[PDB]
């Protein structure tokens, strides 16, 4: 739906994490490569995200939510 | 007639063997090495494939009704690859008469669970898992029953130490109940007790 | 008329009170139990010297630890003697308890009561005989008779 | 090379019943720092779930993992349902045990142990 | 005046002896002796959470009745009256018609506790 | 062979006879009234309390409870340090050092007991083959410290050198039967 507010709130979910460094984070950074990340740190800020926008979602599909834009897609896709 | 050796009866060493061959030729598919004691005893060993099949037959079937589990253990032998023994005790009412049933399985070798043939087999395979770590399958509610609630291991595997990896007191500095490494004050005793000459020769290891 | 005199005779008042009131609580985890019970029983008459089971550690003034304790167990059991309100006192009943005994050298069961509270009194046996138990309930209403509070209180 | 599998067929799936069991305890530390009136913080928490889920990291056998997650499950259910008191729980911390040092040189200082 | 004054000493004595309970013992409080008692572990949850009550009706039934009785208890006084036969035939009245109350509840099953 | 406890129950058959009785036991409450004349009749019997720690509760020869070794009237200890005690205490209770005493005699110099594994169970007099170790009658010697509870050589003997009286009389009267 709203591809410029969702932005906004994940960024900020993402910025709140407080593991990631904000040099290299942006709307496409990748999660492992860009920001050295894992599995788990991963699955924490997906989860993070399920708290802010409240429509939990399943692990099918917060695994291949690995940036920023796809959290924002699949947010748009389903709500 | 001696009067201490045990008095010896041949017609239910008879009677269970009949009815081991009649098991053996009615479950070919999971039956094992029957076999029958000094003692009159029938055992029945078994491919874990046919724990279901075999304990319900041996419930359900009319000259075998076996409806009572009394016991449900585990022999750990860690020589053999397949360490872990599972015997299932049983009992029949109409006959008088127990048997036997085993199977076997290892650290990552789990079998399926009987609480659909026998109720009573829900708390002894808890009991199985918490001290051998044998998992079974379709288990309701497979937990620990008897060890601690945070305990790492399976104490009766005979790699498991008789006093255990940790040991418990009390601590005034956090005010609770903590687990530290074990140190004794006196170390048990091991004791070298086999006698080194041969006690039983019906029973020697050919090399 | 030495405040020192009254005050020793005060402190034999309350530890009178203290000793012939000792209300235990209704705690027993193994054998030992039985001979508490048979300690209960009309051969030794318990409330004969003024000794009844409650069952709320709130309102219990001792708790004899009669029969093993696990580890599995002894969390609730340290609960159970902090939640008893001071004076508080133990008895450690048999040879489980105070050092573990025929079960010392297992995974599951502490060597010994006093790791986990403090005791005053050891009863050993497996079991001790209800005999030997009451000699216990007073040999400790001695060493209550032997507490002199006040006096330290007034000795500071 | 050939065997029976308990769960998953391979390591992927074992992957993901890992992930689900690490979402179930993240969400549960809070309740159980709350209920338990833990004295620690809900990071501390989530820290040493992350510990506890490395301490196992190296394994590539689909069967020790689905044991691993079994055996977690039993733990998370033991903790969800207060069974087990905050004295389990605190003993995952290890408050009292003096930390051994990895240093070869103090290992030497104090005991015969390697 | 009397009255009160007996029930005053009354309130004095024990709110006496519960200032003497609460200031002549010594104390030692800390946590894991304040806390609640659930039988050696911890509680699962507060007790401030619904407790169900399966005799709800039977106490909405115990205030119509309590009703009844207070009703019932002017009877010293009414037969005292001139008027007897009235006094006879309500007393009749308002007795059988609680038994009838009664009755109905107790076959259609509502003295019996929801399971 | 088998029988009912409450089966015994038939067919119904009544009257007015037994249901007046039935009547009167609802309403006058006849079955409670005879538990009340039991309790009545206990009230008005010798309780079996004993009065300890003057009279004392009864006990045979055979009791086991404190541990005890003993000598031979000469003086000379008993033990030579065989160790069957040991190798067969269950609790594993027993600790034993032996060394040729300066006479050349085959002695102890360590002979523990921690009376806190001690199950009591008497094996080690049946054991002991020249009826040294003992499990004498006393059972009051309770203390307030756990370290008391760990007997030594010199307090074991010193028991023996207590109750010798009794020990050896016990067993004069015991060692027939084994
Ligand atoms: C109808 C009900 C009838 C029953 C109620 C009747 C009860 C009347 C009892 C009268 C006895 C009065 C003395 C009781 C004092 C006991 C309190 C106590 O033990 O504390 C010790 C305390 C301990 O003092 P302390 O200074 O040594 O404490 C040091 C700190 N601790 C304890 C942590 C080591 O002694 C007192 O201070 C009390 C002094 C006695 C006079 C008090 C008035
Ligand atoms: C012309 C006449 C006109 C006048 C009209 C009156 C005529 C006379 C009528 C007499 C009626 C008898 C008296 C009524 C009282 C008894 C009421 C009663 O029977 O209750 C019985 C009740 C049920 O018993 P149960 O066996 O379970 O049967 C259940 C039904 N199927 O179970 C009970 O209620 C009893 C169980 C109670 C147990 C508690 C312990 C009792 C202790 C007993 C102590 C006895 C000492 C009494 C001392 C009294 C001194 C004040
Ligand atoms: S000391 Fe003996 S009698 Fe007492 S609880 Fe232990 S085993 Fe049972
Ligand atoms: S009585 Fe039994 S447990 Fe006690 S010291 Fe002798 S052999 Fe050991
Ligand atoms: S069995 Fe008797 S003689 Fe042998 S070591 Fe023990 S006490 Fe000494």
């Amino acid at each position: 739906l709203t591809l410029d507010g969702i932005k906004d709130r994940v960024l900020y979910v993402l910025k709140l994490y407080d593991k990631i460094d904000p040099e290299k984070l942006s709307v496409n950074s990748h999660f492992m490569k860009d920001l050295g990340l894992d599995s788990l740190d991963q699955v924490e800020i997906i989860m993070a995200m399920e708290d802010e926008f409240g429509f939990e979602i399943p692990d099918i599909d917060a695994e291949k939510l690995m940036c920023p834009q796809e959290i924002v897609d699949y947010i748009a896709d389903k709500k | 007639k001696r009067p201490t050796v045990r008095p010896r009866s041949d017609v239910t060493h008879k009677q269970l063997s009949a009815f081991g061959e009649y098991v053996a030729e009615i479950l070919p598919k999971y039956v094992q090495q029957v076999q029958v004691s000094c003692l009159d005893e029938l055992e029945i060993c078994i491919h874990p494939d046919g724990v279901i099949p075999t304990l319900t037959f041996l419930r359900d079937h009319t000259n075998a009704q076996f409806k009572s589990l009394a016991d449900l253990t585990a022999v750990d032998v860690p020589t053999r690859q397949n360490r872990f023994e599972i015997v299932y005790n049983l009992l029949s009412l109409r006959f008088n008469s127990r048997i036997r049933v085993k199977t076997y399985a290892d650290e990552l070798t789990p079998i399926d669970s009987i609480v659909s043939v026998h109720i009573a087999a829900n708390w002894y395979e808890r009991e199985v898992w918490d001290m051998f770590g044998v998992f079974f399958f379709n288990h309701p509610d497979l937990r620990r029953i008897l060890t601690d609630y945070g305990f790492e291991g399976h104490p009766f595997r005979k790699d498991f130490p008789l006093t255990g990896y940790v040991e418990l007191r009390y601590d005034d500095e956090v005010k609770r109940v903590v687990a530290e490494p074990v140190e004794l004050a006196q170390e048990f005793r091991k004791f070298d007790l086999n006698s080194p000459w041969e006690a039983f020769p019906a029973y020697r290891q050919p090399p | 008329s030495r405040a020192e005199y009254v005050v020793t005779k005060l402190d034999d008042l309350i530890n009178w009170a203290r000793r012939s009131s000792l209300w235990p609580m209704t705690f027993g985890l193994a054998c030992c139990a039985v001979e508490m019970m048979h300690m209960a029983a009309p051969r030794y008459d318990m409330d004969r010297f003024g000794v009844v089971f409650r069952a709320s550690p709130r309102q219990a003034d001792v708790m004899i630890v009669a029969g093993t304790l696990t580890n599995k167990m002894a969390p609730a059991l340290r609960k159970v003697y902090d939640q008893m309100p001071e004076p508080r006192y133990v008895v450690s009943m048999g040879s489980c308890a105070n050092g573990g005994g025929y079960y010392h050298y297992s995974y599951s069961v502490v060597r010994g009561c006093d790791r986990i509270v403090p005791v005053d009194i050891y009863v050993p046996g497996c079991p001790p005989t209800a005999e030997a138990l009451l000699y216990g309930i007073l040999q400790l209403q001695r060493k209550i008779k032997r507490e002199q509070k006040l006096k330290i209180w007034y000795r500071r | 090379t050939s065997v029976k599998p308990i769960f998953s067929r391979d390591l992927n799936e074992a992957k993901r019943r890992v992930r689900e069991l690490y979402r179930a305890w993240y969400r549960e530390v809070p309740n159980t720092v709350h209920l338990m009136q833990l004295d620690i913080t809900v990071k501390q928490g989530r820290d040493k779930v992350r510990e506890m889920f490395m301490k196992n990291a190296h394994v590539t056998d689909p069967r020790v993992v689905d044991l691993l997650v079994i055996k977690g499950k039993m733990e998370l259910q033991e903790t969800i349902k207060v069974w087990k008191q905050r004295t389990h729980v605190m003993r995952f911390f290890h408050e009292t045990e003096t930390p051994r040092p990895k240093d070869f040189l103090s290992k030497f200082y104090m005991g015969h142990d390697p | 005046m009397n009255l009160y004054t007996v029930i005053f000493i009354n309130i004095l004595l024990s709110l006496t002896l519960i200032l003497v309970a609460f200031w002549l013992p010594q104390m030692n409080l800390y946590s894991e002796k304040a806390n609640p008692y659930e039988c050696g572990f911890d509680p699962t949850s507060s007790a401030r959470l619904p407790f169900s009550m399966k005799f709800f009706l039977v106490a909405i039934t115990f205030l119509l009745f309590d009703l009844e009785i207070a009703l019932l208890l002017p009877l010293p006084w009414a037969i005292q009256t001139i008027k007897t036969s009235t006094m006879m035939i309500m007393a009749f009245i308002l007795v059988t018609i609680l038994s009838l109350g009664l009755a109905y509840e107790w076959t259609q099953k509502g003295l019996e506790w929801t399971e | 062979t088998y029988k009912y406890v409450n089966k015994k129950e038939q067919e119904s058959e009544v009257d007015m006879k037994s249901a007046t009785d039935n009547a009167a036991r609802i309403l006058m409450w006849t079955e409670l009234i005879r538990g009340l004349g039991m309790t009545l009749s206990y009230l008005f019997r010798e309780p079996a309390t004993i009065n300890y720690p003057f009279e004392k509760g009864p006990l045979s020869p055979r009791f086991r409870g404190e541990h005890a070794l003993r000598r031979y009237p000469s003086g000379e200890e008993r033990c030579i340090a065989c160790k069957l005690c040991e190798a067969i205490c269950p609790a594993q209770a027993i600790t034993i050092e032996a060394e040729p005493r300066a006479d050349g005699s085959r002695r102890t110099t360590r002979y523990d007991i921690d009376m806190t594994k001690c199950i009591y169970c008497g094996f080690c007099q049946e054991a002991c083959p020249v009826d040294a170790i003992v499990e004498g009658p006393n059972f009051e010697f309770s203390t307030e410290t756990h370290e008391e509870l760990l007997y030594n050589k010199e307090k074991l003997l010193n028991n023996g050198d207590k109750w010798e009286a009794e020990i050896a009389a016990n067993i004069q009267a015991d060692y027939l039967y084994r």
